[PDB]
């Protein structure tokens, strides 16, 4: 009963998995938003050039 | 389609969401161009590869 009341109310205790989805998420972000990047070009879309 | 300034791949379709008047072209978090506003008919499309 104990230990499904601590489950039950406090949520901070999962995050040893939690704290993985994140990281992973965080990755793909940075990659897309490296889509948006000049590189030193004129432009960052392909088809604009 | 080629909507003025826009060579690409995609479908158009109807689109509901509130656009500004001065609004025309629309983004993502991931920084892709979503929405346009065709120039004949003040009409608002969403473009879905
Ligand atoms: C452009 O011309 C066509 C044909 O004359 C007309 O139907 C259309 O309404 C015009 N565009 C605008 C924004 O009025």
């Amino acid at each position: 009963g104990k230990i499904q009341d601590s489950l039950s109310s406090t949520a901070s205790a999962l995050g040893k998995l939690q704290n993985v989805v994140n990281q992973n998420a965080q990755a793909l972000n940075t990659l897309v938003k490296q889509l948006s990047s000049n590189f030193g070009a004129i432009s960052s879309v392909l088809n604009d050039i | 389609f080629n909507f003025n300034g826009l060579t690409g791949t995609g479908v158009l379709t109807e689109s509901n969401k509130k656009f500004l008047p001065f609004q025309q072209f629309g983004r993502d978090i991931a920084d892709t161009t979503d929405a346009v506003r065709d120039p004949q008919t003040l009409e608002i499309l969403d473009i879905t590869p």
